């Protein structure tokens, strides 16, 4: 369904990897929120739908975790 | 030799000194910021510092639909459509919070007013915000874009078919039947163009003004 | 001095939950820093807002102008806009419904925004 | 390094994840089938595990462990 | 300039406006001592048999130089407590709303595009 | 009190009232408008039924809608006319017998 | 029309010594090329503000110091200055 299941997981690890480098924010809230995002959406999707969701996550990573200090 | 319109004085009983004083101030701002040559119908990108923030800059790109004003108060309007919402900002050339003016695409259009673009189809009003500038040739004459736009249903902002507007950039044939075109010609004043006391000749004024502008350089 | 570091420490001391700090690129002309923090109840929300404003006036800003407290008529969402920072304090359910974090994190890829399409107006035949 | 320590420490951290509900956390607890941890779920076990033992684990093969014993060896032989 | 009986375009994603209905909303009251309404002025709409508060975010009438003139009279619906009814605004909103006296930070938070 | 025709319908709009018919008509089970107006199948949305009724009666208007680039006049089906005819059929009794006050009388 | 009217409390933004031009805030009664009467404001706030100004009058023959061609008020943004950036 996704561009690649490997990329899907790769994205998550990357996000969580940076998740422990934040300073001015609730580190726990970050983890929790992200988990809900991935889970709720990725469980069932189509090629086009899954392509968009993974793409939005990809840009978030490449934008200083969405400017989230 | 392109003399910017704002320098040309309007006729009246105001003293020439009032204009000389203003020109000196106008030339002073131009040295600090260069105001590029542009005409109605050319696409411009204007970067202005927002006063509602901490000197952060804003950018707006659009086609210059109108140019008006004399002296240090001269203005130009330029339109664009953003997420399917038309917007027009009337900028002031000499406002000291205009960081930069870039002529993305320099050209001339059949008319010197493009207000009718409000009633034309959205395509003729939408321009890409991120478009890169097109090349220009200094030792050449500016191109004249002869595009004739297509209008939306008849109820318009104004009666553009009427002879007083003198619009030459609308496809009247498609949107109006010849019966309407004949009827609209009942407001035509043929004598206007042929009465010699209504014409303001600025050739000598432009010649003297051009010399002064170069001399100050 | 009054800065983001002082504000977050002030918010942490008063024990707010889920404090999120999103930087805003200079391109957007809204604010340098965007702050969202949840609160236990309406009473707690009022206390936090009052404390921050009280500290703000005390903490220098002698030349800098004053800041209004907005949303007092509202019972669950209060927003205070400082010169270069904006803080929104709201209850958990209000935070969940509006999802301010997602919009500013994902500028144009927010799920709610995606659902908002464009249209035109053709005749009916 | 202590082999028993790695096992109990890996088992200790694995115990804490109420997300996995350690109803049966045998040293050979199959992360995927026994615990029903999706590809996403098994990773967070690693990533969280990485924090415990100074990380340095590459996911290339950390997604093939699927049992506390193997991951114990995976780190024991990497330490 | 918005007056009594003007026709308005709701620019939220809220169901109250979003839903296509044969009649547009019409202004019933302008919250000013001046009967006229400009950018940042609240108004009371009559939208689908319901009386609902709203805020003007743009209009077709010219304003002062360096401000944006829109092609439609744009309005956002606000609850009685003052919280916006809708959660998103995809149409550009002028940045003057920030400094006008009043409560506009909530609306600005919901607006992604500013002109 | 407006359903039966006791008060002038334009005081209520005739659009917050046509909806009420569909609710009670469907609620009470009198699925007669489908056959009379040859609708596809039962429904509970005015915009849909009044779309069907309008087409059946071949009635359309030229209505000004306000889009993002400016007002435009677009021909559209008469939602207003359908509401009247839908009301005027009900009141004529060809849509069935009704007991608007029900569960208030039994009690 | 054609009546004597007075405007009160108009600020002076700049003076041009070379051409003897005064820049006065806002509008002044009369048409262009109309002669006007200029005198210090009689409003309560500016009761004794003429302490700083030349008390009898400004004498250029005295030549105590030669004035710049253009005099400005501090708030005024002069042309030829860097563009305003509200940093
Ligand atoms: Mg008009």
């Amino acid at each position: 369904a996704p561009w690649s299941r490997e990329a899907v997981l790769c994205l998550y690890r990357a996000l969580l990897r940076q998740g422990r480098e934040l300073r001015y924010t609730d580190r726990d809230f970050y983890f929790a929120s992200i988990r809900r995002e991935f889970r709720k959406n990725q469980k069932l999707e189509n090629l086009e739908a899954r392509e968009k969701q993974l793409e939005k996550g990809l840009v978030f990573l490449h934008s200083k975790l969405g400017g989230l200090i | 030799r392109f003399l910017s319109p704002e320098f040309i004085p309007p006729r009246g009983r105001t003293n020439p000194l009032k204009f000389k004083i203003e020109r000196k101030d106008m030339l002073d701002r131009r040295k600090v910021l260069p105001i590029p040559e542009f005409y109605v119908g050319s696409i411009l990108r204007v970067t202005t510092a927002d006063p509602y923030a901490s000197g952060k800059t804003s950018q707006f790109l659009g086609i210059c639909i109108k140019r008006s004003g004399n002296g240090l108060g001269a203005t130009f309007t330029l339109r664009n459509t953003i997420e399917g919402q038309g917007v027009e900002i009337c900028f002031e050339l000499y406002n000291p919070r205009i960081q930069e003016i870039q002529v993305v695409k320099l050209e001339k259009r059949l008319d010197d007013n493009l207000l009718y673009l409000r009633d034309a189809l959205p395509e003729y009003s939408t321009f890409d915000v991120n478009m890169k500038p097109v090349p220009q040739e200094a030792c050449q004459e500016v191109p004249v874009n002869k595009l004739k736009v297509k209008m939306k249903p008849k109820p318009w902002s104004k009666r553009w078919e009427r002879p007083n507007f003198n619009i030459k950039g609308i496809r009247f044939d498609l949107a109006l039947t010849e019966e309407q075109m004949k009827e609209a010609q009942k407001w035509n004043k043929p004598w206007i163009e042929f009465d010699m006391m209504r014409e303001y000749d600025t050739s000598k004024i432009e010649a003297a003004l051009w010399e002064e502008i170069e001399a100050s350089k | 001095k009054f800065d983001i570091d002082m504000l977050v420490s002030l918010l942490r001391q008063e024990n707010a939950r889920d404090i999120c700090v999103i930087q805003v690129p200079p391109e957007m002309r809204y604010t340098d820093y965007f702050v969202i923090g949840s609160g236990t109840s309406t009473r707690h929300l009022h206390a936090m807002v009052h404390y921050l404003v009280k500290m703000y006036k005390h903490l220098k800003c002698r030349s800098d102008p004053y800041v209004k407290i907005e949303g007092k008529d509202a019972d669950d969402w209060l927003c205070v806009d400082f010169g270069s920072m904006v803080i929104h304090l709201m209850l958990p359910e209000t935070r969940e419904t509006y999802e301010l974090e997602k919009l500013w994190t994902l500028r144009s890829f927010d799920d709610q925004l995606a659902q908002i399409a464009a249209e035109t107006l053709p005749e009916d035949f | 390094l202590t082999l028993d320590g790695i096992k109990d420490r890996v088992l200790y951290v694995l115990k804490l994840y109420d997300k996995i509900d350690p109803e049966k956390l045998s040293v050979n607890s199959h992360f995927m089938k026994d615990l029903g941890l999706d590809s996403l779920d098994q990773v967070e076990i690693i990533m969280a595990m990485e924090d415990e033992f100074g990380f340095e684990i590459p996911d290339i093969d950390a997604e093939k462990l699927m049992c506390p014993q193997e991951i114990v060896d995976y780190i024991a032989d990497k330490k | 300039a918005v007056q009594k009986m003007t026709r308005v375009r709701v620019v939220d994603n809220s169901a109250l406006g979003s839903t296509p209905y044969h009649r547009p909303p019409r202004c019933i009251h302008v919250y000013n001592k001046s009967g006229v309404g400009k950018v940042g002025d609240q108004i009371l709409l009559a939208i689908r048999g319901q009386k609902k508060k709203a805020l003007i975010v743009g209009h077709r009438m010219p304003g002062s130089r360096m401000t944006p003139k829109f092609d439609s009279n744009n309005v956002v619906l606000i609850e009685d407590n003052g919280n916006p009814v809708g959660t998103r605004i995809k149409i550009p909103i002028p940045t003057s709303l920030r400094r006008r006296e009043g409560e506009y930070s909530k609306v600005l938070a919901i607006a992604q595009n500013f002109v | 009190l407006a359903l039966c025709g006791t008060v002038l319908d334009h005081l209520v709009g005739e659009e917050t009232m046509a909806d009420y018919l569909l609710y009670t008509l469907n609620r009470h089970g009198l699925f007669g408008y489908v056959q009379h107006y040859a609708l596809a199948s039962a429904c509970d949305q005015i915009e849909w039924v009044l779309k069907n009724v309008a087409i059946k009666l071949r009635k359309t208007r030229k209505v000004k809608v306000l889009t993002g680039t400016g007002n435009v006049n677009v021909i559209q089906p008469d939602y207003a006319m359908a509401a009247r005819d839908f009301l005027r059929t009900f009141r004529s009794g060809l849509l069935g017998q009704v007991m608007l006050d029900r569960d208030i009388i039994p009690a | 029309g054609n009546q004597n009217r007075t405007v009160y409390g108009l600020k002076v933004w700049r003076v041009n010594t070379k051409h003897n031009i005064i820049y006065v805030n806002g509008s002044v009664p009369g048409h262009k090329n109309c002669l006007v009467k200029i005198k210090d404001s009689t409003l309560p706030a500016y009761k004794d503000s003429c302490k700083n100004l030349p008390f009898p009058t400004y004498f250029p023959d005295g030549d105590e110091e030669e004035l710049p061609e253009d005099l400005f008020d501090e708030s005024v943004w002069q042309p030829s200055e860097p563009s305003i950036t509200f940093a």
